[PDB]
């Protein structure tokens, strides 16, 4: 589908565009990976160790990265508060983005 | 206006 | 480590910045920095034969270009007159830019000169592409502290932070 | 021209975009294609103020400077069950831990 | 950290 659901460790459900979610290399390997043609497939990805405040920030990066890729628009700063920077760094490395 | 190419001078 | 390995690491760090534009003419740099604030900079390939890197900066009188000299394993700014001990030189070209951005954090608005020989000023870069979320977190952490080996992080990620200690 | 929004209801958050000149009703049609509920069963909010279908997103306060990709604006969403609407409820996100001693 | 220097560009 056009959108995909990403569920955080505390149960928050984020619905983002599929092309935006493919910015993460880990998610891309999951949605565009092996499977069974006849079997049903879930359009939800569960993260058991990514909290909602971090996962919401990752989704904003998905919008930020796709918007300013192959574009003539000047790229503004991406605000990252220090209070989440380390949690965000661990999640970014885990998602390959 | 500034020239297209310049070099630094420490002052 | 030998000279080729130091230069290779310096070029890798350049590619991790996000403000390295590769092939870019003088006019294309003037267009991208025409309305940018004073201090906006970017590093591109040098059209000259004896150079490799060039800084395009927005100054008080418009966009200009500064060629980066590479002599004896160290990067230097092109200078009209120099004393060797008084010109900063580093193995990493990103370290050279980070050095001057830090120095120009205490640069003089109303107190600045209004007419005369233009003064150099470097602040924020002009990204050609959005860097990875990991690198953006690395910059935020670096702008927050320099003692990364006491942070609650796995040792694998502490090596990642050590690979790029600059704030720009 | 493009505005970037976070449509939130309970524990559900939708990351979507629209045009500043588009209307609230057209935003309810985008929600209809995601949460499978018609616009007449939806109520959109900007903080406490209820948005009406006729106003454009820019007229409601969603401009290119307050609804950027790296900082999207939040739109409240309330659903209708039977005759009366539900009260606006948005579940907060988690809290980050206190900063380490060496940080800041 | 480094002390400020007035750098002219010519
Ligand atoms: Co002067």
């Amino acid at each position: 589908m056009m959108y995909v659901k990403l569920i955080s460790s505390d149960g928050h459900e984020f619905i983002v565009k599929r092309e935006h979610a493919l910015t993460s290399g880990t998610i891309k390997a999951m949605l565009s990976g092996p499977g069974q043609f006849a079997e049903n497939e879930t359009n939800e990805v569960n993260f058991r160790e990514i909290p909602s405040h971090v996962l919401s920030k990752v989704c904003m990066y998905f919008t930020y990265k796709v918007r300013y890729t192959n574009s003539s628009t000047e790229i503004p700063e991406f605000p990252i508060a220090p209070e989440i920077a380390l949690e965000l760094l661990m999640a970014a490395n885990f998602l390959d983005c | 206006p500034v020239p297209d190419y310049t070099s630094i001078h420490i002052x | 480590s030998m000279q080729a390995a130091r230069l290779a690491k310096a070029l890798r760090e350049l590619g991790q910045t996000g403000w390295y534009w590769g092939s870019m003419t003088v006019n294309e740099a003037k267009e991208k920095l025409k309305e940018a604030p004073e201090g906006t900079f970017l590093i591109r390939d040098s059209s000259h034969s004896d150079y490799l890197l060039t800084i395009s900066v927005k100054t008080s009188a418009g966009p200009t270009n500064l060629r980066i000299e590479y002599q004896d394993g160290k990067f230097r700014l092109d200078s009209i007159i120099c004393v060797k001990s008084k010109l900063k030189q580093f193995d990493s070209v990103v370290h050279l830019i980070d050095y001057y951005v830090q120095m120009c954090k205490d640069k003089r608005g109303p107190e600045a000169p209004r007419n005369g020989t233009v003064h150099l000023y470097l602040t924020k870069p002009l990204y050609t592409s959005a860097p990875s979320l990991q690198h953006l977190c690395r910059l935020t952490i670096n702008k927050c502290t320099g003692a990364i080996w006491g942070l609650p992080l796995p040792t694998r990620l502490k090596d990642y932070l050590e690979e790029y200690k600059f704030q720009v | 021209m493009d505005v970037f929004l976070m449509i939130r209801r309970h524990k559900t958050t939708i990351f979507t975009d629209a045009k500043e000149s588009s209307t609230v009703f057209e935003l309810k049609r985008i929600v209809e294609g995601i949460l499978k509920r018609p616009p007449d069963e939806q109520r959109l909010y900007k903080d406490d103020q209820l948005l009406d279908d006729g106003k454009t997103l820019g007229e409601c306060g969603f401009t290119s400077q307050t609804a950027r990709p790296q900082a999207p604006a939040t739109v409240g969403l309330a659903f209708r069950a039977d005759d009366t609407f539900e009260a606006l409820c948005i579940e907060p996100f988690s809290s980050p831990p206190e900063l380490p001693d060496v940080m800041k």
